[PDB]
């Protein structure tokens, strides 16, 4: 509603990593041929990132706009088109940490 | 104003036994000068058929 | 340019060159350490309020 | 009509076979027409021998010897036209004889193995790879030799370079930095240039004294004596200097590599590399390159002479040892043959690679056929070169001329290994040696300039790609008709003179006559003139040679003229220039436009499709004529018979004319009478005014043909059927869809008509809930299929002339996978000249039609004949091509004298000769005027008044006499036409030839309202039928930035291209006549933020007071 | 500063790393996904390696790979360069290569985007035209001002509704001469922008009132042929449309040709009589 | 190993297919039409099966790949989009919904809403479509209201021009 | 530096 007057880049807190995220991609399962649908919890899962179809849900319990802001009882899908499927974030939970090479290998090692 | 060869469908065709191509002939026709004598003749269809 | 027929007003070159000198260097700190290169007017900001509104020159 | 040709320089030798460059190279490349008995063993046979004797000895059991006997390829799978009708690559089959030996009793010979289908050449010189005729363009680079160039940064002294191509194979350099080191580098690191000589056998004493007694630098050679005192040990010591941590013992293994076989090149033992040697440095070749493996003790007649010349080049004048790289004697050319033979050998190695593996895999002796050979490599390799090489291009058949040059064009870029993208200005410039070897006008215009240029007229690739230009001999003050094709290098050793030198025959005629020693203009004496230029034509290319008075036109704009012809489109009505140079005939003939008579005889039948001639030998042959064929770029190629029934033909006379020939003469565009004055603004910067009268006659009209194609694909949702069935609305649109499915031949198709129908399925996997209700409401039982039918793309269509459909039981065609069936629709259309079109004379005046005037009021001459086109004068001073103004003058003469002429390149017509013909013209013009009964106008006299006051007519002479004067000047009186009054001041007019230029696909104005969008980037994208948006570049952004165009710029960044939600509400708003809404955030922005979030970074927009605000409208908050 | 260390790797959206059906059944996915899988597999194999029992050498070995992986998605090439299997020795575009790259994100965020209401055709001198206006092909105007026309169709009897007005124009032979009269009415006082090949200065884009004309070419005024370095040997000019009443307001107020007569460079006119006019006026 | 997972059986399946294509390349000089592969493979192998397996065998392609003159071309800017309503469609749903909504109001909410909701709101059952009132009143008002609606819409032609 | 060598050396 208010004009965007200032942009700001700031470091990511691991708790902010998770704040922007939905679900944890925990398996290397793209899409399985038989059904061009998202495999298991994997990279494309509909819970984690979002449903791939307009105002409609995945199973179809609720399908039009009257209830546009609510989620499905047996399965989770709140809707407006797939743009959500292209804007949502998921996150992987690393075992034992690793570091950003963006901060480790810049000429002045910001960490060194 | 118009031409109809009997076995020819489009303007870019060639007729067997006929050196000239449809386009060359329709061209030669534009060269043709006719003269009718009275208003009663608005559109006259001239006919011609020759063989061998 | 003159030598090539072109006749553009100085103004323009000025606007440009000015920005080549929007920044300076430091040797007598207050808020941030000395060797730093920063925007000229941004220091005219600091010095201005540091000697006029808040004391301690 | 009669022909008068002006210049007299006896053209001593006819021009060479224009395509020999392409034809002969592929001839020597693949010597298949002659038995393996015939001696030319370069190319294929050579590449074969090069990698055939595969010696595989020990690691387990070996002693393998696969040997080559004879190479034979003979029966083409299919023929030319069938290769174009069907998608086919015309290639000849090849299987050579092979016999593998054994260390055990037995040698199995498996005769044939057909690996590699190698393309063939058309008799013209072009190929047929996949459907489209293709061409292999020649290249240029550093011919494998050795040179000495000045050192990089230190002004001091220069260093030596040994150049061995293929890539694999060392690159040596010799440099001396005296404080204590000398440098010889193969891969990179340096070492003493002597440790090597020692290895070979040159000892400190014999070396230093014989080689450099005269060269004090000998001291640096005998310096590190401690190592120079042990011979064969120096061999192991250098081994040691290389670095892996290798076994000291390896008897004569690595020394071999820089010895005889691989790395040093295996080209012609005697002239290939040994030419660069005996003339530049050293004297002999003890085998191809520094080579020997007979006693273990190597011989190097090349390692010492390179230093020998370095001590020599550094110490005085043995000769002057400085190599100008760009000397063509150094700069080699690659004829087609070489380009193919290389890929053929690359494939041979790939083949010989896999075969070695199978010398171990096959159990016992029966291993000759399949055990050793697999055709997978050679196929892929060679196939990759003719279809994917950056060198093989679509034929340039805009018109034979264009398609011809395209076969004789040479390029820089290519293999990547040679001159790539970076280096430029030294190569790009027209080097001195480029004389008669490369055109200086020809090359393109742009970042890619001078690197790609077509050779000259008499230029020919001798034995190894070295353009030798012809220069005739002149012993003493005597000139000969004998000619020597000289290498770039040798040309410098002589004093050469130009062809313009007044000649009485063998006698030079002027004491101080021009010659040019070595790239330097020098006024020499008749007694010094050793050699003379062969021809004014050899200096340039074919494409250029076609220009009338090249002589008077700025080389810069003459280029434009040369490239303009390459874009000439064939007109149904073709005409040759009123003034030609002299090669029009030769172009059409040497190109394969017109059909010539083999031997003398009479004509039997003269069909529109065939001319069966009867030779006097008692034979008669049917000569088909490519009625109407599709040129790669969509220009008509028809052969119109010019001979009547029963006609005795001379050997080599035109039976039919090519796409653009009038009478065996090249004919593009059409000579048109032209006034050269200003009109309102219709001809302002470079605009051309045209007389409607040019359209009345089918003058500038050209036939086009685009080839729309659609496929019946197999979707998992259900095959896409191709049927007359177009699911949703009318039969009106089904009319011309006569054949069930396909469109009927001869039907006029406008944009938006169905060319072909097809039916695919509605959704991805599921039906439609809302569309379920609607179908049910008026007709449930509704074909759930989708209209995906080839339609006429905006722009244009004509009348369908041919159609092709390939269904299920394929005859001998290649249908891609998934592809159920294909349907081609050839459409044709007449292109009458119009205001959007661009015409241009051979000189360079380029320009567009801005107004087609009614013959009613354009400039008309005294006798009712009016001008067709009015060219602006102003376009002539700035540019410098008076040649056009010269043409129009000779033209005016040809108009009234009813004759065409031939003005050679620089020898042609002369200003006095033209004034002479103009004089003859004045009588036909005004002579008939005298007798027909009338004299001179008030107008004619009035313009004379103003003309004398001007200074064009001698005051005091009679108007009759005055007009003669004024006519001779090339101008005549012209009346307005609109007012009938005269145009104060004489104006020139005349017969200038003008061609019409081909309309590129871009021409078709691309206007897009709304359309597709890219998947990942959300910016507008076109393709098939939706035009695709225009690019708004930074340079354009700033333009708006500079203005106060705030919103107009936002729009361009939001509503129009990336604001997903914006453009939607945008359209709809417009639809309801709503003043467009205020922009939402651009997807560029959102895509960014997220890509940025993808990386640790957090980009959050903020408020008035530093607080959040939201770009991602409601999709980022969670759940 | 405790955040520079990574223990939670944000994953880029899905539709932004597509998986698409191409041809025959070919698919197409953003290189990012091969990299994502890299990390996930490693991360998982790590967990299961810790759980199963843990021989030191092997756990580090993995943790190494893991690290490397975490680099890959973020930025490839800073340390070695990951490759899709034998086919293309190509750096899988890293999120970095996304933002910067040969042709990356902020990068092509400035090279250009494609406008929705654009057009482009060959130009031709328009001598009678006044600086004020420009000749625009009706054929082009139609598509350009389609939506503006549609609605205008409905306001008149030519069409019942939008969708109707659309199908009414989907084919060329179907246009009643009443439509031209509608478009010619829609364009009344609106103006468009014309661009030239290199837009070197602000006058590289100027606004004029369109005077609809036949054919393919675009009629341009002679006087402004000097502002755009555009001669007529085939130079083509694009054309854009001001949609907001605001954009139109600015466009025709402060961007219209006949208003910007003197150059921003010199106080010298740019509406100087070019070549033919002088020649006339001189003689 | 693969982006799009493939069970172990399909894997071996693919190896056997490959190996078989190998022994077939051995003598024909003709990369086997999917006829040979079926035969040589065994019991239930047919053309549709081999064309299918090798279609799955092709790994994907890099959405980011150098295209045309590799100068600077990236494969993903060229694929269009399907779910997203190109302007034309947003305008569609505007008039369609406004006009469908106008008709829906000036009517009987007994069988019109039934078939409006049963068809346009949840999923695609005459009997199970109407609340308490049986089939006879369903077909009665369905077909009589659906035709009065269509025939007056025939008068004031608004819907005729098939929005689809 | 380069990852294979180090582990190879590591367990070897
Ligand atoms: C081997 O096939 C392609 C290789 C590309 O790769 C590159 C990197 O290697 C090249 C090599 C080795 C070349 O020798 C040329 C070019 C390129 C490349 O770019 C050219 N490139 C351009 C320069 C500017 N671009 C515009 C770009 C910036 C958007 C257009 C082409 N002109 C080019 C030429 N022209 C001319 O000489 C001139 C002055 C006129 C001839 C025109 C006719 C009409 C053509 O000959 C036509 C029949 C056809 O052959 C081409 C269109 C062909 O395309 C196909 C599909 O066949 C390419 C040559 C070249 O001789
Ligand atoms: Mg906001
Ligand atoms: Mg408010
Ligand atoms: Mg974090
Ligand atoms: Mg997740
Ligand atoms: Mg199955
Ligand atoms: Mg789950
Ligand atoms: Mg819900
Ligand atoms: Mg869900
Ligand atoms: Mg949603
Ligand atoms: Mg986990
Ligand atoms: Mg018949
Ligand atoms: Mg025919
Ligand atoms: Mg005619
Ligand atoms: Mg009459
Ligand atoms: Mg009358
Ligand atoms: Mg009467
Ligand atoms: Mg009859
Ligand atoms: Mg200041
Ligand atoms: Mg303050
Ligand atoms: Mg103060
Ligand atoms: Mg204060
Ligand atoms: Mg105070
Ligand atoms: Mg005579
Ligand atoms: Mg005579
Ligand atoms: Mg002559
Ligand atoms: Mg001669
Ligand atoms: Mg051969
Ligand atoms: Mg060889
Ligand atoms: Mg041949
Ligand atoms: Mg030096
Ligand atoms: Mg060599
Ligand atoms: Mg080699
Ligand atoms: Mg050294
Ligand atoms: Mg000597
Ligand atoms: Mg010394
Ligand atoms: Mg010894
Ligand atoms: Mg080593
Ligand atoms: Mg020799
Ligand atoms: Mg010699
Ligand atoms: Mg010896
Ligand atoms: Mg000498
Ligand atoms: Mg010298
Ligand atoms: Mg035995
Ligand atoms: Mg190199
Ligand atoms: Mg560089
Ligand atoms: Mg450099
Ligand atoms: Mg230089
Ligand atoms: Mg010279
Ligand atoms: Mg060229
Ligand atoms: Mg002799
Ligand atoms: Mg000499
Ligand atoms: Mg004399
Ligand atoms: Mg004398
Ligand atoms: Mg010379
Ligand atoms: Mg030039
Ligand atoms: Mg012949
Ligand atoms: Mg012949
Ligand atoms: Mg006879
Ligand atoms: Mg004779
Ligand atoms: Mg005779
Ligand atoms: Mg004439
Ligand atoms: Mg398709
Ligand atoms: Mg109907
Ligand atoms: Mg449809
Ligand atoms: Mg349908
Ligand atoms: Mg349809
Ligand atoms: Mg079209
Ligand atoms: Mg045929
Ligand atoms: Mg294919
Ligand atoms: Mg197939
Ligand atoms: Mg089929
Ligand atoms: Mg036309
Ligand atoms: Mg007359
Ligand atoms: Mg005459
Ligand atoms: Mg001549
Ligand atoms: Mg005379
Ligand atoms: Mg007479
Ligand atoms: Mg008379
Ligand atoms: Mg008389
Ligand atoms: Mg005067
Ligand atoms: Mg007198
Ligand atoms: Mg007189
Ligand atoms: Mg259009
Ligand atoms: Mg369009
Ligand atoms: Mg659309
Ligand atoms: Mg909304
Ligand atoms: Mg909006
Ligand atoms: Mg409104
Ligand atoms: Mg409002
Ligand atoms: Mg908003
Ligand atoms: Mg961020
Ligand atoms: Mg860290
Ligand atoms: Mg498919
Ligand atoms: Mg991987
Ligand atoms: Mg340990
Ligand atoms: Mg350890
Ligand atoms: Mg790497
Ligand atoms: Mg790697
Ligand atoms: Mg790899
Ligand atoms: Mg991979
Ligand atoms: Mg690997
Ligand atoms: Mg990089
Ligand atoms: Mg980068
Ligand atoms: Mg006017
Ligand atoms: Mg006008
Ligand atoms: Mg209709
Ligand atoms: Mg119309
Ligand atoms: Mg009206
Ligand atoms: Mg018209
Ligand atoms: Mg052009
Ligand atoms: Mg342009
Ligand atoms: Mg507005
Ligand atoms: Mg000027
Ligand atoms: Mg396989
Ligand atoms: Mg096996
Ligand atoms: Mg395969
Ligand atoms: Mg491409
Ligand atoms: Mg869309
Ligand atoms: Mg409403
Ligand atoms: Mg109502
Ligand atoms: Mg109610
Ligand atoms: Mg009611
Ligand atoms: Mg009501
Ligand atoms: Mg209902
Ligand atoms: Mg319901
Ligand atoms: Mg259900
Ligand atoms: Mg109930
Ligand atoms: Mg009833
Ligand atoms: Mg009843
Ligand atoms: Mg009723
Ligand atoms: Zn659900």
């Amino acid at each position: 509603k208010k004009e965007v007057r200032k942009v700001r880049i700031a470091l990511a807190s691991p708790e902010k990593i998770r704040s922007w995220s939905y679900g944890e991609v925990e398996k290397p399962e793209t899409i399985n041929y038989r059904t061009l649908k998202p495999e298991r919890d994997g990279l494309f899962d509909e819970r984690i990132f979002g449903p791939i179809k307009d105002y409609e849900c995945a199973c179809g319990k609720y399908k039009r706009q009257r209830f546009e802001g609510k989620v499905c009882e047996r399965c989770g899908v709140e809707v407006t088109k797939s743009i959500v499927r292209r804007y949502r974030m998921g996150h992987i939970e690393l075992a034992t940490p690793a570091a950003h090479i963006w901060f480790v290998k810049d000429v002045p090692s910001k960490i060194g | 104003t118009s031409v109809y060869i009997e076995d020819v469908l489009h303007e870019f065709s060639t007729i067997p036994g006929v050196k000239e191509d449809v386009v060359e002939i329709i061209l030669n026709l534009k060269e043709l000068v006719v003269r009718f004598l009275n208003p009663s003749l608005q559109t006259v269809t001239l006919l011609l058929k020759a063989e061998g | 340019y003159r030598a090539q027929g072109v006749k553009l007003h100085d103004k323009h070159i000025e606007i440009v060159v000015r920005q080549m000198m929007k920044y300076v260097e430091v040797t007598d700190p207050g808020d941030s350490r000395l060797l730093e290169g920063q925007v000229l007017e941004k220091w005219d900001v600091e010095a201005l309020n540091e000697r006029l509104i808040a004391e301690g020159k | 009509m009669e022909i008068k040709r002006f210049g007299r320089i006896r053209e001593v030798i006819p021009l060479p076979p224009l395509t020999e460059i392409q034809v002969e190279s592929y001839r020597r490349a693949l010597q298949a027409d002659v038995p393996p008995e015939k001696r030319e063993n370069v190319g294929i046979q050579a590449a074969f021998r090069e990698t055939f004797p595969i010696e595989e000895e020990d690691k387990g059991k070996g002693g393998l010897v696969l040997d080559f006997l004879e190479y034979r390829l003979g029966e083409p799978p299919f023929p030319q036209d069938e290769c174009r009708e069907k998608d086919l690559t015309y290639q000849a089959p090849l299987y050579a004889r092979l016999q593998l030996i054994h260390k055990d009793t037995g040698l199995i010979k498996e005769d044939e193995v057909f690996l590699g289908h190698i393309p063939l050449m058309t008799e013209d010189g072009s190929f047929i790879i996949n459907g489209a005729d293709r061409v292999i363009v020649s290249q240029i680079h550093r011919s494998p030799g050795v040179y000495f160039t000045p050192d990089p940064a230190r002004p001091g002294r220069y260093i030596a370079s040994i150049i061995p191509l293929p890539k694999r194979g060392p690159w040596i350099d010799l440099e001396v930095e005296p404080n204590g080191v000398v440098s010889m580098k193969v891969n990179k690191r340096k070492f003493p240039l002597v440790l090597l000589l020692r290895v070979l056998g040159y000892d400190q004493e014999t070396l230093a004294r014989e080689l450099g007694a005269y060269g004090e630098l000998v001291q640096g050679l005998m310096d590190e004596s401690v190592f120079a005192m042990r011979p064969e040990e120096a061999l192991i010591r250098l081994f040691t200097l290389l670095r892996p941590g290798d076994p000291p013992k390896r008897d004569k293994a690595v020394a071999y590599v820089y010895g005889l076989i691989a790395d040093p090149r295996r080209y012609d033992l005697g002239e290939a590399g040994r030419y660069k040697a005996e003339e530049k440095l050293g004297i002999r070749l003890s085998g191809r390159t520094l080579a020997r493996f007979e006693d273990g003790e190597f011989k190097d007649e090349v390692f010492l002479p390179t230093l020998r010349y370095l001590f020599a080049l550094t110490a005085g004048v043995p000769g002057h040892e400085v190599d100008d790289i760009d000397h063509l004697g150094n700069r080699r050319i690659r004829t087609v043959g070489e380009l193919m033979t290389d890929q053929f050998r690359v494939g041979l190695a790939r083949l010989a690679r896999g075969v070695r593996e199978r010398m171990l895999m096959g159990s016992e002796d029966s291993l000759t056929p399949a055990k050793l050979v697999n055709s997978r490599p050679l196929e892929a390799a060679i196939r990759e070169f003719f279809s994917r090489s950056q060198l093989s291009q679509f034929k340039d058949e805009t018109n034979p001329l264009s398609s011809l040059r395209h076969k004789r064009r040479i390029s820089a870029l290519g293999p990547g290994g040679l001159t790539r993208e970076r280096a430029g200005f030294d190569v790009r410039d027209v080097h001195r040696t480029h004389y008669g070897r490369i055109c200086p006008v020809e090359t393109p215009e742009g970042a890619n300039i001078g690197l790609i240029t077509s050779l000259a007229a008499y230029a020919r690739v001798d034995e190894l790609g070295f353009i030798r230009t012809p220069y005739r001999r002149v012993v003493g003050g005597v000139v000969t008709d004998e000619v020597v094709y000289m290498t770039a290098t040798e040309e410098d050793r002589y004093t050469i003179a130009q062809a313009n030198t007044p000649l009485e025959g063998n006698r030079i005629a002027a004491e101080r006559v021009v010659a040019r020693r070595k790239g330097e203009p020098v006024i020499v004496s008749p007694e010094e003139v050793e050699f003379m230029d062969v021809s004014p034509k050899q200096v340039f290319s074919v494409n250029t040679n076609l220009i009338p008075f090249l002589e008077h036109d700025d080389a810069n704009r003459a280029l434009m003229g040369s490239n303009m012809q390459t874009q000439a489109v064939p007109l149904i009505r073709a005409q040759a220039p009123v003034v030609m140079t002299g090669l029009e005939e030769r172009v059409v003939r040497d190109s394969l436009a017109a059909l010539y008579a083999e031997e003398d005889g009479e004509v039997a039948k003269v069909d529109g499709n065939r001319i069966v001639v009867r030779y006097e030998d008692g034979r008669l042959v049917e000569y088909p004529l490519r009625r109407f064929y599709r040129s790669n770029q969509g220009t008509a190629l028809d052969q119109r018979p010019r001979v009547v029934v029963g006609q005795r033909v001379r050997k080599g006379d035109l039976l039919a004319d090519g796409p653009a020939s009038e009478n065996g003469f090249l004919a593009l565009g059409q000579n048109v009478l032209v006034a050269i004055m200003p009109f309102d603004g219709y001809n302002f910067e470079d605009a051309i005014v045209i007389s409607e009268e040019l359209l009345k006659r089918d003058f500038y009209t050209s036939i086009h043909i685009e080839r729309y194609e659609i496929e019946a694909r197999d979707t998992k949702l259900g095959p896409e059927r191709i049927t007359r069935d177009i699911p949703h609305l009318s039969e009106a649109a089904l009319r011309d869809l006569d054949e069930e499915g396909v469109v009927r031949i001869g039907a006029e198709v406008k944009p938006g008509d169905i060319l072909v129908g097809r039916t695919s399925f509605k959704g991805e996997s599921e039906p439609t809930p809302e569309e379920r209700l609607l179908r049910s409401i008026f007709g449930e039982k509704a074909r759930d299929v989708k209209d995906t039918s080839l339609r006429v793309p905006p722009g244009e269509g004509g009348i369908v002339v041919r159609t092709v459909r390939l269904r299920r039981g394929d005859p001998g065609v290649e249908l891609k996978p998934g592809v159920r069936e294909v349907v081609r629709v050839y459409v044709a259309q007449k292109r009458k000249l119009q205001v959007g079109d661009k015409l241009a004379n051979r000189h360079g005046n380029k320009g567009v039609v801005a107004k087609i005037l009614p013959v009613e009021d354009m400039p008309h001459l005294p006798d009712g004949t009016p001008v067709d086109v009015i060219l602006n004068p102003l376009g002539v001073p700035s540019r410098m091509n008076l040649g056009q103004i010269l043409e129009t003058h000779l033209g005016l003469a040809g108009y009234f004298l009813g004759q065409r002429y031939i003005s050679p390149i620089f020898d042609g017509a002369k200003e006095p000769e033209i004034k002479e013909l103009l004089a003859q013209a004045f009588e036909v013009y005004f002579g008939k005027r005298k007798g027909e009964g009338f004299g001179v106008d008030k107008r004619e006299v009035e313009v004379l008044r103003r003309a004398e006051k001007l200074g064009l007519v001698t005051p005091g002479k009679t108007p009759e006499e005055q007009l003669k004067e004024l006519f001779l000047q090339g101008k005549v009186v012209l009346y307005d036409g609109r007012t009938g009054e005269p145009i104060e001041g004489p104006i020139v007019v005349g017969q200038m030839f003008i061609m019409k230029l081909y309309h590129m696909v871009e021409d078709k104005m691309h206007a897009r309202s709304t359309g597709p969008y890219s998947l990942i980037t959300q910016q507008p994208l076109g393709g098939k039928a939706q035009f695709g948006g225009q690019r708004f570049g930074e340079m354009e952004v700033w333009a708006l930035e500079a203005y106060g165009a705030a919103h107009t710029l936002q729009e361009m960044l939001t509503l129009k291209s990336d604001d997903i939600e914006g453009r939607n509400a945008a359209y709809e708003a417009i639809i309801k006549g709503e003043d467009v809404p205020e922009p939402s955030v651009p997807e560029s922005f959102r895509v960014l933020v997220k890509e940025l979030q993808a990386l640790a970074l957090d980009v959050q927009t903020l408020d008035e007071k530093d607080n959040p605000v939201d770009i991602f409208e409601g999709l980022a908050s969670k759940r | 500063p405790e955040w520079m260390i990574l223990e939670a790797v944000p994953v880029l959206p899905p539709d932004l790393r597509p998986m698409v059906q191409v041809d025959g059944g070919r698919f197409a996915t953003s290189d990012l996904n091969d990299l994502y899988r890299r990390l996930i597999n490693r991360n998982n194999r790590l967990k299961k390696l810790l759980a199963q029992g843990a021989p030191e050498i092997i756990i580090r070995n993995e943790k190494r790979m893991l690290q490397e992986a975490v680099d890959a998605l973020l930025d490839n090439g800073r340390r070695g360069a990951p490759v899709t299997n034998p086919g293309s020795d190509r750096p899988l575009r890293s999120l970095t290569d996304i933002l910067s790259g040969k042709q990356g994100r902020f990068r092509q965020n400035l090279l250009g985007k494609r406008v929705d209401y654009s057009g482009r055709s060959v130009i031709v001198v328009g001598p009678q035209l006044k600086l004020h206006q420009c000749g625009l092909p009706k054929r082009m105007a139609l598509e350009l001002f389609k939506p503006f026309l549609l609605k205008k169709m409905e306001e008149k009897g030519i069409a019942p509704n939008v969708k109707a007005a659309r199908r009414m124009l989907e084919r060329q032979r179907d246009i009643k001469d009443e439509v031209w009269d509608a478009l010619e009415e829609v364009i009344h006082g609106k103006v468009v922008l014309l661009n030239r090949a290199p837009t070197l200065h602000r006058l590289g884009i100027q606004a004029f009132q369109p005077v609809l004309v036949e054919g393919q070419s675009i009629q341009l005024h002679p006087l402004v042929c000097e502002a755009f370095n555009a001669d007529f040997d085939g130079d083509q000019m694009a054309v854009h449309v001001p949609l907001s009443s605001f954009a139109q307001a600015e466009a025709r107020i402060q961007m219209l040709s006949a208003h910007n007569l003197l150059s921003p460079a010199s106080g010298e006119p740019l509406a100087k009589p070019s070549r033919d006019i002088i020649l006339g006026l001189y003689y | 190993a693969r982006t799009i997972r493939i069970p172990v059986h399909m894997v071996e399946t693919i190896n056997k297919l490959s190996r078989t294509a190998r022994q077939l390349q051995q003598e024909l000089g003709r990369e086997p039409t999917y006829e040979e592969i079926a035969e040589a493979m065994g019991p239930g192998w047919d053309a549709k099966r081999v064309e299918e397996t090798l279609k799955i065998a092709q790994e994907p392609v890099s959405l980011e790949t150098p295209i045309g003159d590799e100068k600077d071309s990236f494969y993903g800017d060229f694929i269009p989009d399907e779910h997203l309503p190109s302007p034309v469609d947003a305008a569609t749903q505007s008039l369609l919904s406004e006009e469908l909504e106008k008709a829906l109001s000036k009517l009987s909410e007994r069988e019109a809403m039934v078939l409006k909701l049963r068809k346009g709101l949840i999923d695609g059952e005459e009997v199970g479509a109407f609340f308490g009132v049986t089939r006879e009143r369903i077909r009665q008002i369905e077909n009589k209201a659906l035709r009065k609606l269509k025939y007056h819409e025939s008068r004031t032609r608004k819907l005729r021009d098939f929005l689809d | 530096k380069i990852s294979t060598s180090d582990p190879v050396r590591q367990y070897l």
